[PDB]
């Protein structure tokens, strides 16, 4: 090898232990140090382990690293929901004369209660309708798990075109939130007598209606 | 105390040359190793190279054909030069430092750079009129990323969620920022077009 | 610090010297062309329990030719604290393909000299 191979995902129950693997060759792990990094969504990587098993100041002592042969491992005891992040292994490579990363491992911590989403549908602004444009903004937030389907209705009629939607992302209180947009010409907004945003999650469904 | 900050272009036409620089405040260049790391949207990290004593260099051989990293001890900064940039070079670019035995112990915020023939365009912002109500403002039609949205000059943070932008078929981005509250003016900042636009949120 | 090998401690009072053809640390991943470089002396200041500064035994670090703190020094350039070594049959070329060591990447190699190497007085591992 000349690259580092990690499993793409991992998960575990809080309060317990989970480990992440990292496989390399004699040119990297088999000859040099291994270091680990944690990357929370939207942030830069943070050094967790250096020199195979040493902990920088501030890193919780529940993080533990090890190396043997051409493989390295990152152990996490007493799992906490705040440990949900991406984890990278990295090492120097003598063949490439450069530093090489692993693919990364998505860690998912479980045990979070299931919460219903809060959906808000916005009408087009008067300023937007002035510029001969009209957009419906359906905002979804405060739900777990992160599975959601959005349906748009135009006077009890389904609408497929002009629908753009986002993938559920994490918010500050460690829940999920997503948004959906409905591009519309001003005539169509005034034309129909009602527009609806239908969000389905855990089978439950919330529907918000807007009319000019 | 040591903090890093990347700066440079947010958009570069294909086949041109990417040129970012990183400014070190709270410490000096000294004899430390100063790296460049990039990460495409949704993908993994990739090490570009670092520079250290006597301006010595080490590059990832995959990018070695096109990369050039320099340092300037006077300005307390080091720069990246990536030539003949393709679409595969669109990523968030980080600078980092190796402090003796701790590699890449301090990172910068990372600056988003996109490679595209399209031109920069400032966004059109529109108010999202409203025991707890929700309000916000719509950042529509802009290129490229990112757009940073503050609320009441950064004084409002609680209940604020700036959703990830959406990519329309026209090639323009659009997002929305929302605040939960029982005067509110959102501030939109588009660096690539140098536009700071504020908007009142008038109830209806 | 940036040296690929450990230090050679100076216990006595004389400085580090080697006859011609000796002094180069063994490196399996280097070619007979590479076996040529220099040593560099360094002293240390310690603070004992007496609260008074004390000098420790000086240490010498090997650096391949054209690399390290004296990378821009030609072989044989007389200077106190720097001595030169070479194995017969090695080229006088800066070995930047070997470079220096990053303490964040790997450890320092245990400095080993082959059997039959002559060390001055006060020098022993």
């Amino acid at each position: 090898q000349s690259v580092l191979t990690q499993p793409p995902s991992a998960s575990g129950t809080p309060g317990q232990r989970v480990t992440i693997s990292c496989s390399g060759s004699s040119s990297n792990i088999g000859s040099n140090y291994v270091y680990w990094y944690q990357q929370l969504p939207g942030t830069a990587p943070k050094l967790l382990i250096y020199r195979n098993n040493q902990r920088p100041s501030g890193v919780p002592d529940r993080f533990s690293g090890s190396k043997s042969g051409t493989s390295a491992s990152l152990a996490i005891s007493g799992l906490r929901s705040e440990d949900e992040a991406d984890y990278y292994c990295a090492a120097w490579d003598d063949s490439l004369s450069g530093r090489v990363f692993g693919g990364g491992t998505k860690l998912t911590v479980l045990g979070q209660p299931k919460a219903a989403p809060s959906v808000t549908l916005f009408p087009p602004s008067s300023e937007e309708l002035q510029a001969n444009k009209a957009t419906l903004v359906c905002l979804i937030s405060d739900f777990y798990p992160g599975a959601v389907t959005v349906a748009w209705k135009a006077d009890s009629s389904p609408v497929k075109a002009g629908v753009e939607t986002t993938t559920p992302s994490k918010q500050s209180n460690n829940k999920y939130a997503a948004s959906s947009y409905l591009s519309l010409t001003p005539e169509q907004w005034k034309s129909h007598r009602s527009y609806s945003c239908q969000v389905t999650h855990e089978g439950s469904t919330v529907e918000k209606t807007v009319a000019p | 105390q040591v903090q890093l900050q990347e700066s440079g272009p947010g958009l570069v036409k294909p086949s041109e040359t990417l040129s970012l620089t990183c400014t070190v405040s709270g410490g000096s260049i000294s004899s430390y190793y100063w790296s460049w790391i990039r990460q495409p949207p949704g993908k993994g990290l990739e090490w570009i190279g670092y520079i250290y004593y006597s301006g010595s260099t080490n590059y990832n051989p995959s990018l070695k054909s096109r990369v050039t990293i320099s340092v300037d001890t006077s300005k307390n900064q080091f720069s990246l030069k990536l030539s003949s940039v393709t679409a595969a070079d669109t990523a968030v670019y980080y600078c980092a430092r190796d402090y003796y035995q701790l590699p890449m112990d301090v990172w910068g915020q990372g600056t988003t750079v996109t490679v595209s023939s399209a031109s920069t365009k400032g966004p059109s912002v529109f108010p999202l009129a409203p025991g707890t109500a929700a309000l916000g403002c719509l950042v529509k039609d802009y290129f490229p990323e990112p757009v940073t949205v503050s609320w009441n000059s950064g004084a409002l943070t609680s209940g604020v969620h700036t959703f990830p932008a959406v990519l329309q078929s026209s090639g323009l981005y659009s997002l929305s920022s929302v605040v939960t509250v029982p005067t509110y003016i959102c501030n939109v900042n588009h660096k690539p077009s140098n536009t700071k636009v504020d908007k009142r949120v008038e109830p209806k | 610090t940036a040296s690929w090998f450990t230090a050679l401690t100076q216990h006595g009072k004389e400085d580090l010297k080697f006859p011609r053809g000796q002094g180069v640390p063994i490196n399996t991943n280097s070619s007979p062309d590479d076996q040529i470089g220099y040593y560099r002396r360094a002293t240390r200041r310690i603070r004992g329990g007496d609260g008074k500064m004390k000098d420790l035994s000086p240490r010498w670090y090997f650096y391949y030719l054209g690399t390290g703190p004296e990378a821009g020094l030609p072989y044989g350039a007389n200077k106190d604290g720097i001595i030169w070594v070479a194995t017969e049959g090695a080229l006088n070329t800066p070995k930047d393909h070997i470079g220096t060591r990053n303490p964040a990447n790997n450890a320092a190699i245990v400095l080993q000299l082959p059997q039959g190497t002559t060390l001055p007085k006060g020098f022993y591992a």
